[PDB]
């Protein structure tokens, strides 16, 4: 099935040819374009006042790279290296050790914010939902040193909020 | 069309562009990769991996990583026969160490021999 | 006709006898080609089939709907290129037996 | 076997089998393999001398039109003496079918520069010359396109590693950008993912 | 929108498309968020007692490609496919 | 053993094409060192050119010599145009160290470079 | 929060002066909201 | 809840605090070493050791498909509490 | 971003060398050193304006090699987002042609509509533009409840807005004077120079990969592709706008023909399972673990497929060892194929007409690199 | 000494080299080239500035990721200076404006600045402190500049005696002062014999001396290779450039060699002449 274009002829009848001559010598559809643009002038423009009104989103945005923890409990991560096994720019760096207790844990959990393409594979790959892509996207960092997260920065960034992260997950733990 | 051809050797190392430091200093090794002993399956056999020897990997003084000045450090070339391996290594110029293939030795075991009468091969447990 | 759907190709006025002298030149240049190969057989068979399509039909639009290669003048251009391969395949001897073999451990894939 | 597994048509398989047998019979001078996969896409495997004759046949003849030209690449396979594989890909406007003309070649001997009959092959051949080094005699212009000018090494080979040998940085010493031997900031770790235990019993090659 | 009638008439006179009706400023039919939590379905597997993986093993149905002529009075000269039938102008307002 | 060479029959045509290519590089140098507003004497540039020629004099295989001639012709074209900038032309030179000598004891101080 | 504006102008914050002490009457940053209001203000919900 | 080494800065919940001869202390000049001030081992004694009347019992983690997977732990050690490797919270038996 | 060295007789031309390769990134090499599931976003972003049809072609390449058919709801949702991607790429090509030709404002009108479409992508996955979201093995993590009615609303309002775009332009007199006489293409040129899609629609031959070889459930919706007659750039513009309107048709019929099957395949050795069975299984946890570490093994062989990107024949050619890593991927790019014939398309015009020629074949200059 | 101060592997781009250098100045000319050659060596440079961060911003990306570090200093307090030199392997002192300001003379920058930094350095325990000086800065007349530099020379020689007191001649380069004044002319003609030394041999000598131990205690002086008349050099400048009071007195004052102290030859660096680099740098003339 096909529906092509540009198959006509200029009509040799006197009315159509004098109408094309009237458009040629009278600048008509140009003024029709001016009328359409003035109709968009008299609309109200759709802008948002940026520092006061922030643009809408989804409950599943991928931002901050925050961590979670157990209810009144310890660190949610096990250092099971799945996120570094899936990290498609290898920005995760995990060096693991157990502590004096016996449960297996970490030493070094580094996210490179340069290499992080923000897939979501480390969120989907985490069996205990330790790393969660965060809600807010404001990094804006004046120095390149400061864009290399440490595990303690991630724990502070996961302890500046969980209630946002918990609300988003508790809303959408059923799709994924 | 039935032209000059002369039966000689090959000198591709003046064409592949890798510098002569990495040509004459670094050394290759051709080996069948051994079975990773915790599993017992030899599908990881039947290939002849060509690798290069390891070199220095210091500490990255800001994050604790292992940087290296070695572009060739993560090469591997899985082959199918020792002859083409040696031919390619001599074709591309650098030196090479050949380790020979070692199959598992065929044995002679049986359950009735594990239930011997006056032979000491006895299961002693089951 | 009148202003066919292609672009760099204006309609011809005598398609039939032009196409027929094209295919008789195909038969001539095929008559140059030696006998025992089946290349002559397949080209002769398809050319006689297509000539039998065209000789039995003095129509235009029924001739397009029967003879494939829509609409019409692509058959003429394709006949020119078929003559081009005919001229290029007096030479180059495609029907003669093979030149030497690969080392035979090459076309098997899984390495 | 029927749900969530893609069914096939044996009719197209028989059609491509008969067509490939026909082409193999009527161009015997260069045909070595005519292989058909399970899902009916034809492969014709060709000696590197009948490039121009086979492509002049396959552009025409009113039984295999195949005007549409696609990819050209020469898949770098070691453990061979003829390393590189020039892969022509052809699509028929009239018949809706895909044939893969795989001709084989070595490192230094040219195949015969298909741009004479295929005007789409010009930058394809220039790309293959830039990335590999497969020379193309009787060609109008061979240059380096899709690489840097001062860079060399033919990087899509397997001998060229992942990182380049050179790495640029600006310096205020000579007030310009210079190239240095590569100083990576991290390793590009190498995961030995080639697991054993023979996931496909049908594709077993005979061992020694 | 949210404007008086004289300038509305000037908008509809400069463009007679009934601009007040659909204006690309969404007010009512924004999707009402915090939806009820969905329960996903599971498709034609987890079906007990019949799901032999031996059947639906599409990875292992990969045959090796069959071979015709090699390096080691016939009713023929068919096409690879039946020749393609020419289409039709669709009735839904073609040109012309 | 059938091998189709590029251009060569013996090394006579190899010598002929490489001496003509060196003549082209000789008349290539002063125009470029005037055009790119460079900062290097003509003697030093010509001596580094002939040093780069004298680096690969150890090749007797004629196909390799043909491919070297074709590569040098490519870069002579790309420098006789204005396609290559100041950066690549200085990148042929080495004015930024790179100080590494071939002494044993020097490589023994800054170690692990055998 | 007002209803008669469109979707994008419902929920707007008005920042105050020196909540951390950096003279933020002017030069108002982002992320000066607590996180539950960062759920509310980014239109992820319909309830305060 | 942190120690203060004779270097003089905040220690962490990993034994990685510095020596006096370091330059990394002086590259910490001007910007504070931010650390999580809510440690891990101290949030184990805060959790009460639960006592379940059964023998071979369950651990999930407070939520179906929200947490760590199921693990069934034993209580045959008469004086030693069962410890989930994932959770870190204890269990006892009451006959 | 390109380099163009043109040699011209005055306010006219003679020849032009497009120096391309400025935006070379090494994508095929990086995919040769990675797995399938990890290196899917390289296929997502080699082209960037069309963004989910590339996902669609790579996923159908892996499913066609792996002989596994997705569930039907996954197919219809993939058709819906392919139509969204088709609509988006054609409308951005129209607006960037308008902005480069002049014509400041309809750019911004249709980009407000595209801002609604990026809000839809956000609500689907979360990403603004480069949502991966299409695993090989069907669509992953399906849509939240309350999306299809929003797409219905967009369909009505966007039919109104595209009719207002044809109100503004299209019988614009001087834009017609600007682009009618330029860009002639012979059918022999359209065959030999290897053109793809919209050029073949515009110059002569009726040709659709979607219609001829239906690679999905496109065979069960009534639509009619617009064809060209004169082989011309204004004619090609009309072809693009009517392909957008056909995409409106296919969106309407797709919303009316939706079956509620399932998200992914029921073959857990290819697609990962979901969270409930993941947190209480054993086989599903093992499959999760090893499927994300190693990547599933792919049987050896070389396949090719091609779907209709809004540029043209987006082809992908996979070459697989029996492995979890592809041995060699390669991409047939309609941008590269369209840029290939620039001398013969612009032998007889001037430089602003050359800029209009670069406009009238939709360009991203990322996909032209391969 | 602790690890991560020992050298590691090859050189360049965050290869961990030996020295950790606290640099005073480095926003000017010679300090900027010195930070450049230490970044080529791959050495961590701690530099405090006092000015706007835009100047240290356009000399920022010389190092690799996070190698060099920026902080603050002032010419009044020992606390900020001591905080800048808390942990340092080596330290270099380069400072000085060639005209008096409202708040600083030629006195007390050259006098008061090495006093406090040498005080906190010797109380800190730094090694291989390199202090620059102008050549032939005497107790003699004609310059508050030269006599305050001689007082600073006596200070750095007396307290912390094993400092490398270094002096080049008047250096020329891309951002020279006196060749710029030769360009920024109008005139007058005098006589003075003079040897110019190019800047990159000077800073190569400084980095080689600071990375090579056992060469300490001795003051060094750098020598120009030509050593001819100033007015012939001005004619040379106008010829190569195609066109026909404190600074001019301090270039007409004194230019001699001193046989006491060792120079280039105890370091092993090739001397670049005036002619080659002068042809390289004399751009920006008429076409
Ligand atoms: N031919 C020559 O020019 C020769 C020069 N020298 C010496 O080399 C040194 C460097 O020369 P040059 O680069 O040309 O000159 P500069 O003035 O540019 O170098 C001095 C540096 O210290 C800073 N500085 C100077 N005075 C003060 C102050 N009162 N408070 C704070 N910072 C100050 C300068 O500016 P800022 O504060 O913005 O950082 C600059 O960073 C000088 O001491 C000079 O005597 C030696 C031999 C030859
Ligand atoms: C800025 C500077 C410009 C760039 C500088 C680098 C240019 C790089 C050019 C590279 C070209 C080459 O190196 S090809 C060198 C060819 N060498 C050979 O040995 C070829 C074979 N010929 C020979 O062996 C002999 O002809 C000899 C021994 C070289 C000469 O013998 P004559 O005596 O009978
Ligand atoms: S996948 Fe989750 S639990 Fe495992 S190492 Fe990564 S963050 Fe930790
Ligand atoms: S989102 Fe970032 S950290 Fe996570 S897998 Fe992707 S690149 Fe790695
Ligand atoms: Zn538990």
């Amino acid at each position: 099935t096909y529906k092509y274009v540009n198959l006509r002829e200029p009509s040799m009848d006197m009315k159509s040819v004098t109408d094309r001559a009237a458009q040629t010598l009278l600048w008509t559809e140009l003024i029709r374009g001016l009328g359409m643009t003035l109709s968009y002038l008299f609309r109200e423009p759709a802008t948002i006042n940026y520092p006061f009104e922030k643009g809408p989103l989804s409950p599943r945005f991928r931002g901050e790279h925050a961590l979670r923890r157990y209810p009144s409990g310890e660190e949610r991560c096990i250092a099971c290296k799945l996120c570094e096994a899936v990290c498609p720019a290898q920005a995760i760096t995990i060096e693991a050790e157990p502590r004096a207790d016996g449960s297996r844990r970490t030493t070094r959990y580094d996210i490179d914010m340069t290499k992080c393409i923000y897939c979501g594979f480390c969120q989907e790959a985490c069996p205990v939902d330790a790393i969660v892509e965060g809600p807010n996207f404001e990094f804006s960092t004046e120095t390149h040193e400061e864009l290399l997260y440490n595990k303690e920065k991630l724990l502070n960034n996961g302890d500046k909020w969980e209630a946002e992260i918990a609300a988003n997950i508790q809303a959408d733990y059923l799709y994924r | 069309t039935q032209l000059i051809t002369v039966d000689e050797k090959l000198d591709i190392t003046t064409l592949t562009g890798v510098p002569e430091e990495h040509i004459k200093t670094r050394k290759a090794r051709i080996f069948v990769p051994a079975r990773n002993n915790m599993q017992s399956g030899v599908n990881n056999t039947k290939k002849w991996k060509m690798e290069f020897d390891t070199r220095e990997r210091w500490e990255n003084p800001l994050m604790g990583w292992a940087s290296t000045a070695d572009p060739l450090s993560n090469l591997v070339l899985t082959f199918s026969t020792k002859e083409d391996a040696i031919a390619f290594a001599e074709k591309n110029g650098w030196s090479y160490d050949v380790e020979e293939r070692k199959v598992p030795k065929p044995k002679s075991k049986s359950y009735g021999a594990n239930f011997s009468w006056n032979k000491r091969t006895r299961v002693s447990t089951k | 006709k009148k202003t066919t759907g292609l672009v760099g190709l204006a309609v011809c006025e005598t398609p039939h006898e032009r196409l027929k002298i094209l295919y008789t030149k195909i038969l001539d240049v095929l008559g140059h080609i030696p006998k025992n190969a089946a290349y002559r057989k397949y080209t002769e068979q398809i050319t006689n089939e297509k000539l039998s399509i065209v000789k039995a039909e003095p129509d235009v639009k029924k001739l397009e709907e029967q003879l494939q290669g829509g609409q019409i003048e692509e058959v003429i251009l394709q006949a020119e290129n078929e003559l081009s391969l005919a001229r290029k395949m007096i030479q180059w001897k495609p029907w003669e037996p093979l030149v030497e073999e690969p080392p035979a451990s090459q076309w098997k894939w899984p390495i | 076997t029927r749900p969530t597994v893609r069914p096939r048509n044996d009719v197209a398989h028989k059609q491509l089998s008969a067509f490939g047998e026909y082409v193999a019979e009527i161009l015997p001078k260069y045909v070595q393999q005519v292989q058909v996969s399970c899902f009916s896409e034809l492969e014709i495997c060709i000696h590197p001398d009948g490039v121009i004759p086979v492509l002049t046949f396959l552009r025409d003849h009113s039984n295999a039109q195949f005007k549409s030209l696609a990819d050209l690449t020469a898949v770098d396979i070691p453990t061979r003496q003829n390393r590189f594989e020039i892969v022509y890909n052809l699509l028929s406007l009239r018949f809706n079918s895909r044939i893969r003309v795989k001709t084989y070649t070595d490192e230094l001997t040219p195949v015969e520069s298909s741009v004479s009959v295929y005007k789409a092959a010009n930058w394809y051949e220039r790309e293959i010359w830039d990335m590999f080094g497969v020379f193309f005699a009787n060609h109008p212009d061979l240059r380096r396109i899709l690489t840097d000018y001062g860079f060399e090494g033919h990087p899509f080979r397997k001998d060229f590693p992942l990182s380049g040998y050179v790495e640029l940085r600006y310096d205020d010493e000579v007030k310009r950008v210079v190239a240095e031997p590569v100083e990576l900031a991290q390793e590009f770790r190498k995961f030995d993912l080639n697991s054993p235990w023979e996931a496909f019993p049908a594709y077993r090659q005979p061992p020694e | 929108a949210s404007a008086t009638r004289l300038i509305q008439g000037l908008r509809n006179w400069a463009s007679g498309r009934d601009l007040q009706a659909k204006l690309q400023l969404r007010y009512q039919e924004i999707s009402k968020r915090t939806q009820p939590p969905p329960k996903l379905p599971v498709g034609p597997s987890h079906r007990l007692s019949n799901n032999y993986y031996c059947a639906r093993d599409g990875r292992r149905e990969a045959m090796p490609p069959s071979i015709v002529m090699s390096s080691q009075s016939e009713k023929k000269a068919v096409s690879p496919a039946p020749p393609i039938k020419r289409w039709e102008l669709s009735q839904d307002e073609p040109y012309l | 053993t059938s091998v189709k060479p590029i251009f060569s029959r013996d090394m006579n045509e190899a010598k002929r094409r490489v001496r003509e290519l060196y003549r082209a590089w000789y008349r290539e140098v002063p125009n470029t060192v005037h055009l790119f507003q460079l900062d290097i004497s003509v003697k030093q540039g010509r001596d580094k050119v002939r040093e780069m020629f004298k680096k690969n004099a150890h090749v007797t295989d004629p196909r390799v010599v043909d491919l070297l001639v074709i590569k040098g012709k490519m870069e002579l074209e790309e420098t006789i145009n204005v396609w290559k900038q100041r950066t690549h032309v200085m990148r042929f030179f080495h004015e930024t160290e790179a100080p590494r000598p071939k002494d044993f004891l020097s490589k023994f101080y800054v170690g692990h470079d055998p | 929060e007002d209803n008669k504006q469109f979707f994008g102008r419902h929920r707007w914050v008005i920042y105050t002066t020196e909540m951390n002490g950096k003279n933020t009457f002017w030069d108002v940053d982002g992320s000066m909201v607590p996180p539950e209001w960062h759920r509310w203000l980014h239109c992820m919900t319909d309830d305060p | 809840g942190v120690r203060t080494s004779p270097t003089g800065e905040k220690v962490t919940h990993t034994g990685q605090v510095y020596d006096d001869e370091d330059y990394r202390r002086v590259r910490f000049v001007g910007r504070q070493k931010e650390v999580n001030e809510n440690f891990a081992i101290d949030l184990i004694a805060e959790q009460p050791v639960s006592q379940v009347g059964s023998r071979v019992i369950s651990c999930d983690g407070g939520g179906g498909a929200l947490g760590h997977p199921r693990v069934y732990i034993n209580l045959d050690k008469e004086t030693k509490t069962g410890t989930c490797g994932y959770c870190g919270l204890q269990f006892r038996q009451q006959h | 971003v390109l380099r163009l060295v043109m040699e011209l007789s005055g306010e006219m031309v003679r020849k032009c060398d497009p120096h391309i390769g400025l935006l070379h990134r090494g994508t095929e090499k990086l995919i040769e050193y990675k797995t399938y599931l990890q290196a899917l976003p390289y296929f997502d972003r080699l082209d960037y304006v069309s963004m989910m049809c590339n996902e669609q072609a790579y996923s159908l390449a892996v499913e066609k090699l792996l002989n596994i058919q997705p569930p039907p709801r996954a197919q219809w949702i993939r058709v819906l987002f392919g139509e969204i991607t088709r609509l988006l790429n054609h409308i951005m090509a129209v607006t960037t042609h308008a902005l480069d030709i002049g014509a400041m404002t309809p750019f911004f009108w249709m980009f407000e509509e595209r801002e609604k479409m990026f809000e839809f992508y956000e609500r689907v996955s979360g990403a603004r533009m480069h949502a991966a979201y299409v695993r090989p093995g069907g669509v992953h993590q399906d849509l939240p409840l309350g999306l299809m009615d929003d797409i219905y609303e967009f369909s009505k309002n966007f039919s109104l807005r595209i009719d207002e775009l044809e109100e503004m332009l299209t019988n614009n007199r001087i834009w017609r004077n600007r682009t009618v006489d330029i860009g002639v293409v012979t059918a022999e040129d359209a065959l030999n120079y290897g053109f793809s899609g919209v050029m073949l629609r515009g110059s002569g031959i009726q040709w659709d990969l979607r219609k001829t070889q239906p690679y999905d459930v496109y065979d069960q919706v009534e639509f009619d592709v617009p064809i060209g007659s004169r082989g011309d750039c204004y004619d090609r513009y009309l072809c693009r706008v009517e392909e957008m309107r056909q995409s409106i048709r296919i969106i309407s019929q797709c919303l009316n023909k939706m079956p509620p099957g399932e998200i992914k395949v029921d073959d857990a050795k290819v697609s990962p399972p979901k969270r409930a069975e993941m947190k209480t299984s054993m086989e599903s946890l093992i499959h999760h673990f090893k499927l994300y570490t190693e990547g599933y093994q792919v049987p050896p062989g070389a396949t090719y497929t091609a779907i209709e990107a809004p540029k043209g024949e987006f082809g992908v050619y996979l070459v697989s060892d029996g492995s979890s890593r592809p041995y060699r991927c390669k991409i047939k790019a309609p941008g590269f194929a369209h840029l290939a014939g620039l001398d013969k398309m612009s032998k007889g015009h001037m430089l602003a007409d050359v800029v209009a020629i670069i406009g009238t074949q939709d360009i991203v200059f990322g996909e032209v690199d391969r | 000494l602790h690890h991560a101060v020992i050298p590691h592997g090859k050189g360049g781009r965050s290869s961990v080299s030996g020295i950790v250098a606290t640099v005073f100045g480095a926003t000017g000319f010679l300090g900027r080239y010195l930070v450049n050659h230490l970044g080529r060596m791959g050495s961590q440079v701690i530099v405090p500035y006092r000015c706007e961060p835009y100047d240290t911003m356009h000399l920022r990306p010389m190092g690799d990721l996070g190698q060099i570090i920026f902080m603050d200093w002032n010419g009044r307090d020992k606390d900020s200076i001591r905080r800048a030199v808390e942990h340092s392997n080596v330290v270099i002192n380069l400072v000085g404006r060639e005209w008096e300001t409202k708040n600083f003379d030629f006195e007390d920058v050259f006098v008061k600045i090495p006093q406090a930094i040498a005080q906190v350095s010797k109380e800190a325990g730094v090694e291989k402190f390199i202090h620059i000086s102008h050549l032939n800065a005497d107790i003699k007349s004609s310059s508050k500049y030269l006599r305050n530099k001689a007082v600073g020379e006596k200070e750095v020689r007396e307290t912390f005696p094993e400092a490398t007191i270094i002096k080049p001649a008047d250096i020329f380069g891309r951002e020279d002062r006196f060749l710029n004044y030769f360009a920024n002319i109008r005139s007058l003609g005098k006589k003075t014999v003079k040897q110019p030394v190019y800047i990159v041999d000077v800073t190569k000598g400084i980095i080689n001396a600071i990375k090579d131990p056992d060469a300490r205690g001795k003051t060094f002086a750098f020598v120009g290779p030509n050593r001819y008349l100033l007015f012939d050099l001005v004619q040379y400048v106008f010829a190569v450039a195609h066109r026909p009071r404190d600074k001019v007195e301090r270039i007409h004052t004194t230019d001699r060699t001193l046989p006491h102290l060792p120079g280039l030859e105890d370091l092993g660096v090739q001397a670049t002449p005036l002619e080659l680099k002068a042809i390289e740098v004399l751009r920006r003339h008429r076409t």
